[PDB]
RNA sequence: GCCCGGAUAGCUCAGUCGGUAGAGCAGGGGAUUGAAAAUCCCCGUGUCCUUGGUUCGAUUCCGAGUCCGGGCACCA
RNA sequence: AAUUGAAGAGUUUGAUCAUGGCUCAGAUUGAACGCUGGCGGCAGGCCUAACACAUGCAAGUCGAACGGUAACAGGAAGAAGCUUGCUUCUUUGCUGACGAGUGGCGGACGGGUGAGUAAUGUCUGGGAAACUGCCUGAUGGAGGGGGAUAACUACUGGAAACGGUAGCUAAUACCGCAUAACGUCGCAAGACCAAAGAGGGGGACCUUCGGGCCUCUUGCCAUCGGAUGUGCCCAGAUGGGAUUAGCUAGUAGGUGGGGUAACGGCUCACCUAGGCGACGAUCCCUAGCUGGUCUGAGAGGAUGACCAGCCACACUGGAACUGAGACACGGUCCAGACUCCUACGGGAGGCAGCAGUGGGGAAUAUUGCACAAUGGGCGCAAGCCUGAUGCAGCCAUGCCGCGUGUAUGAAGAAGGCCUUCGGGUUGUAAAGUACUUUCAGCGGGGAGGAAGGGAGUAAAGUUAAUACCUUUGCUCAUUGACGUUACCCGCAGAAGAAGCACCGGCUAACUCCGUGCCAGCAGCCGCGGUAAUACGGAGGGUGCAAGCGUUAAUCGGAAUUACUGGGCGUAAAGCGCACGCAGGCGGUUUGUUAAGUCAGAUGUGAAAUCCCCGGGCUCAACCUGGGAACUGCAUCUGAUACUGGCAA
């Protein structure tokens, strides 16, 4: 399908990051809502947002909801991810996509250490960008308190590089701007205005041959099935043959089907966050992980030698030195590979805190390139944090 | 109701046409009371080009079969005289 | 399609010189003949009467190169033809274009003789030909087209046939590449020692 | 009860097979085979001599 | 269904009312003759098939009645008021 | 995507509710019978699936994955 | 010219001959799976769940039937800015055209599936108690009026779907009157029965200035035909089980009434007591059928996917309506079940149409392009609609064609393997070398499928008419989805293009190493319990080839269901014996019948498929011309020896 797109505005994919029930979802159908009250259409709210009987019973998030929108500068992608402990393997997912973040600070606790993940992913996922929007700023008169509280987001992102100490953080009222407020929509709007000044149109390599991050499955009844995913590079249209490369045994299908949230773009370009159709696949075989590339010129890559920044347990990683043959997770943004921890003659057990480098051998393999920077999650806690230097 | 048609036979892309009597009801290549001669497309020059059993022909309008058009040239193409 | 290997073990393993390397030497003899199909070709088999029933069936396939499905079919038109199968089905044998190029001189060899035929060379009556497999009628003529004609290949492997006994059945002009086909071959006019009775009973069942 | 070929198989129980039939005429009741290259029933542990039967593949090494 | 050619539905309707009033006309003088006929008055009888006549005849030249069946219910109910007159 | 039961000597499996891994069959020897089986007698040959800790010591308590079986939720 | 057509082997036993099963060699397939993988041509592609299905499309057209015009482009009056005719632009159905509606026509065609049905069906051949829109031949008519309704307005219900009330107006919508005949009814007499008009052109005449009036085209009404399709009847044929032997009472027939287009238990009222059954009725199970396809020497057996014909079905069950025709796939209503929407009162939907999805499963495709050709619908026509169809995509699925190269090359090498370590083999194979370049790949040329149609043009029919319409030539611009086409040219370079099964006997083709009745092999008999031509590997060889094998299934071999063409003293088997009904068969003569039989003829046996002789794609498969055949059935005319009937 309804509603062919219409290419008028350079597309930006942006969403949510931060701690568990801090408004991330509520700030979603708000920030849209203030934007509803602007220009487009949309406005969707708590009821709509949260799909699952699990979410709207303990007011959670299981699985990453999207919104889209488009202010009268850029076109706009809003990925809402979750904030528990368990479900961080979700907002990693949302993370593969968004070429800009935005943390979600409520004006009470402030900065956590769950809140520090969300950023520390933000790095090793690739996105530079973050705004900060304080909610439940109606809630809060005690400045002296606030602007410290401040303060402590804008170092701990400048410790992790994010240059907070630049970034404008957005103070506002999400509640009172979704049901209709004319004062805190302004607020809210602060994020918009400067959603269109802090976040420009990046580098959008469409001349590249085609490959795209797996974000999830939806198999739509009727059409077939549908893989999701933002495009990494080159570009896909309604009669090109693309390949299911990674894990499992590779195979091929064809690109039939390209749609921007129910609108039908013939051509989706490099940056394009939509869903793809895929031809003749069934549920089972495609899996959450893979990748779409090229008809043959990404081969199944399975080891390959990583620079990594070992965290300490005051950095997120272990508290205690572990030996070689550890096996953490390991995301490429959307694959979760288990791995083998060759150690270094030298560094017998990795003590919390560490400036190593270990070879790693995969259990599933994938497309590998040297750069590729990508967190180490096990026990809840991202124990670390590396980059590809060498690719076997 | 009868009519003088043809029948589209042969393979891809070489038609060849059974000009036929049967009644317009049928289909293309349904059911027919009698073929009555024939004609190839593709037949430029060669010894056999296109045949029509011109008398029987001509019975069966006095009957009242409604020729095509397209039927119709292929007389105005084998005429009395040419 | 074509066997495309080595085209002397054929003739070792039944035996019978088949001129598939016939080329510019006249007897090959550097292959130690007669005694040696394999690598046991010391063994004096037994040779039963279903193995002479099928080494007969494979020489004929082995000298004109045709494939099993290819040849079972030329023997369905032998039965369906008047006369008599055993003498059609060489007929049709020797019908093929490749084998009828192979009668002039033009492919010194028969594999040689499949390839001109392959390369646009061979025309008849004025009609470039591709199928190697093309079955000739009767009364008709064979030439070189002028873009493949004398390309360095077609002389060196014409002077075979020269010392050949080169057959009844047609004629070669030899002023540009040129020849003439006419009436069908006889049994009595062709190979005079095959003994094709074998093959008809193979196929019988 | 269908024969399992080759030498060495790997099912646990559950694995999904595909039958294709045949006696075995050596135990009492067998009418049938397990697919060597099918579905989980994999193929034989390194085969050259006639690979189509015992699902092994191409060489690459 | 929703289609264009849902006038034929309608018409048809419209068709029918029409189609049931007239056929309905035509029973009743028929009917009008068996009162007739099983009272015995071979004048009446016959006055009611006078009357009929016209109407009867009428509606196979409307293409109601298939102009035969028409002819049959002159003919057999002629039969009888000539076997009572 | 979420929630469960399981991966234990070659095989089949019990044991925990922090105490240094057991049973049947197995395999071999003896006793034995015109021969064999059997029976009795002796023992783990274990990375308790992998990985880190809390700890004097972890199958254990947990936190997390890997694989297997089963169930449920979301529908570009 | 038209079927020139028939193979066996292995296995019981110490050994033989028999009998006799089991198994194999071959061809084939809507094929599936493993392996490998180059192109093209022509075909095929849900046989499993008649399971359920989002979206798009699959059936519309005519203003030359009518009231109208909501829009878009003109014309007109006028208005506005200002380049006062350059623009803006309100009125206006007056032209070009056309939504929404009335009406005519098509929607019953074509496309899909095989659930049901064992006979209400199908095929063959006859037969009469039938009907037939559109096409068409012949004969005639085509007079004159009336009353409504939708659309359109106003109000109003319902969330919507969907209506309701009061007025407006039309016709090729409806309805009388009139008028009727070789039409209907009837013995005749008599009685009664139809309707539609519009459009083009035009000199004169007439203009209440709509138009009348003339001509031309088409249509309307009645009737008899023809042709066509459809409906019905009768006879034969049309699976397995008798461990289903009796079944039936609107059932079998009659008299009268009704009903259908049409005869009839099709339906009634009464009477008669019968009707069917061993030459298989009922009953159960299974199943679409046929021309055909597969195998086969044939006779038969099996099967009947694609093409085509016929039948039935269209969510399940039921009924009826309109209509020439349906008891109707994109029609109505009702009940039910399952989804879907809901303001919860109440509604909407039907992919066994093309695609696609879920799911079932061993397994089967793209949410492609065009209406150019052909055909169908409508229309005067141009055109409008067409998931028919024409192509294209995808899969080696089948069939067929071709390539992956040729010549040369004896150190008769290396490496591998065997060895009597003598050597042989791998092997002219490779290297090297001299040639070539099909199909791919890239850059250029280039058919045919296209006939018509449209405008103008001239002539010819017709006409009062150099007008209009029809017909025949001419010209311009063109109409190709396929399509970066079939084919042709150049280019560089052996360059991108070889696997799979098997090697004991059957059944084409061998040795060694390793494992030791373990691992395993296998179609049949079997091998392996330290020497394996049988297992696993290596070398060589054999067969087949872009395929090779395995599995499943049909036939064959199987003269192991024997009509062609088997047996019964003991191999499996003569009822224990006799009597005898139905049934089958029958000595000899004459005459006759001509039923069986034989010949000849004609009707028919749909076409295609198979066969013979040819033509056209480079050939082939494939398409295709003619012929033969379709082994049969019906009727007539003759023969009448033989069999049967009849008479002695
Ligand atoms: N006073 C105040 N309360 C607010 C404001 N914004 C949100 N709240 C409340 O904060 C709560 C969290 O809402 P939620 O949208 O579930 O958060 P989440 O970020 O999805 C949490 P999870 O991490 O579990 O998925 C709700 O109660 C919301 O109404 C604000 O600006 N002010």
């Amino acid at each position: 399908s309804k509603e062919k797109f219409e290419r008028t505005k350079p597309h930006v994919n942006v969403g949510t990051i931060g701690h568990v029930d801090h408004g991330k979802t509520t700030l979603t159908a708000a920030i849209t809502t203030v934007l509803a009250k602007t220009y487009g259409g949309a406005a969707r709210a708590f009821d709509q947002i949260d799909n699952a009987p699990e979410e709207k019973a303990r007011g959670i998030t299981i699985n990453t909801s999207h919104v889209e929108y488009d202010t009268p500068t850029r076109h706009y992608a809003h990925v809402d991810c979750p904030g528990h402990a368990d479900y961080v393997k979700n907002m990693i997912t949302g993370a593969a996509q968004m070429d800009g973040a935005i943390l979600v600070v409520a004006a009470t606790d402030g900065p956590m250490p769950q809140t520090r993940e969300h950023i520390l992913l933000g790095r090793q996922v690739g996105v530079p960008y973050i705004i900060v929007f304080l909610n439940k700023c109606d809630m809060v008169d005690d400045e002296e308190l606030l602007e410290l509280v401040e303060m402590e987001v804008r170092e701990l992102l400048s410790q992790y590089d994010f240059p907070g100490d630049d970034t404008p953080i957005v103070r506002g009222s999400a509640l009172k701007a979704l049901e209709g407020d004319a004062e805190w929509e302004a607020k809210i709007l602060e994020l918009a205005g400067f959603l269109d000044s802090y976040i420009p149109e990046p580098e959008r390599a469409i001349d590249k041959p085609f490959l795209l991050p797996i974000e999830d499955v939806f198999s739509i009844s009727g059409r077939g099935t549908v893989v999701t995913g933002r495009v990494e590079r080159g570009i896909i249209k309604v009669g090109e043959e693309v390949e299911i490369v990674g894990i499992k045994e590779t195979q091929k299908s064809t690109c039939t089907g390209v749609e921007m949230f129910r609108k039908l773009l013939d051509e989706g370009r490099a940056g394009e966050n939509v869903g793809v159709l895929l031809r003749g696949i069934k549920r089972e075989e495609i899996e959450r992980g893979q990748v779409l590339a090229k008809p043959g010129t990404i081969k199944p890559h399975t080891k390959f030698e990583s620079e990594v920044y070992i965290l300490s347990k005051d950095e997120g990683g272990r508290h205690t030195p572990f030996f070689k043959g550890y096996r953490p997770q390991f995301y490429f943004r959307t694959t979760d590979v288990t791995g083998t921890i060759e150690l270094p003659e030298g560094v017998e057990m990795v003590m919390p805190g560490d400036n190593i480098k270990m070879v790693v051998t995969l259990i599933h393999p994938i497309a590998m390139d040297d750069g590729l920077r990508f967190a180490i999650r096990e026990g809840g806690r991202t124990v670390g944090a590396g980059v590809v230097a060498k690719v076997l | 109701m009868v009519t003088i048609r043809l029948a589209r036979h042969g393979a891809k892309k070489r038609p060849f046409y059974q000009v036929v009597v049967a009644d317009s009801r049928n289909a293309r290549n349904g059911r027919f009371i009698e073929r009555v001669g024939f004609f190839n497309p593709i037949a430029s020059e060669k010894e056999e080009g296109t045949r029509l059993d011109l008398d029987r022909i001509a019975h069966w309008v006095g009957q009242g079969a409604t020729i095509s058009d397209r039927v119709a040239a292929l007389i105005k193409e084998v005429n009395k005289a040419a | 399609a074509r066997y495309l290997g080595p085209k002397l073990k054929l003739s070792r393993r039944e035996g019978t010189d088949l001129f598939l390397k016939s080329g510019v030497r006249a007897i090959d003899t550097k292959c130690k003949i007669e005694q040696a199909p394999g690598q046991h070709g010391a063994r004096k088999p037994r040779l039963s009467d279903y193995g002479v029933q099928l080494r007969e069936k494979q020489k004929v396939r082995r000298i004109y190169g045709v494939l099993e499905r290819q040849f079972r079919n030329y023997y369905k038109e032998a039965a369906r033809l008047k006369g008599n199968t055993g003498e059609n089905l060489l007929a049709l044998l020797e019908g093929r274009l490749d084998n009828v190029v192979y009668r002039m001189g033009f492919g010194a060899t028969r594999a040689e003789a499949r390839q001109l035929v392959s390369h646009k060379a061979i025309m008849v009556n004025g009609r470039v030909v591709n199928i190697a497999s093309y079955q000739v009628s009767p009364n008709d003529v064979v030439s070189i087209r002028e873009k493949a004609k004398k390309q360095s290949r077609v002389k060196a492997a014409l002077e075979l046939a020269e010392q050949r006994e080169k057959p009844t059945w047609l004629e070669v002009d030899a002023g540009k590449m040129e020849g003439t086909f006419k009436r069908k071959p006889e049994r009595s006019d062709l190979s005079a020692d095959i003994n094709e009775h074998l093959i008809v009973e193979l196929y019988s069942k | 009860t269908s024969y399992i070929g080759g030498e060495g198989h790997n099912l646990q129980e559950h694995s999904v097979i595909l039958i294709r039939g045949g006696r075995v005429k050596d135990l009492p009741g067998v009418r049938y085979h397990t697919v060597r290259g099918a579905l989980d029933c994999s193929g034989v542990k390194d085969r050259k001599q006639a690979r189509s039967k015992y699902g092994v593949k191409r060489p690459k090494a | 269904n929703i289609k264009s050619a849902k006038k034929r539905a309608i018409q048809s309707e419209k068709a029918r009312k029409h189609n049931a009033s007239r056929r309905s006309m035509m029973r009743t003088f028929i009917k009008k003759v068996y009162a007739a006929i099983e009272a015995g008055d071979k004048a009446a009888a016959q006055k009611a098939f006078n009357e009929m006549q016209p109407i009867v005849d009428r509606q196979a030249a409307k293409g109601l009645i298939h102009k035969n069946k028409a002819a049959r219910h002159k003919a057999n109910l002629t039969a009888q008021i000539n076997k009572l007159a």
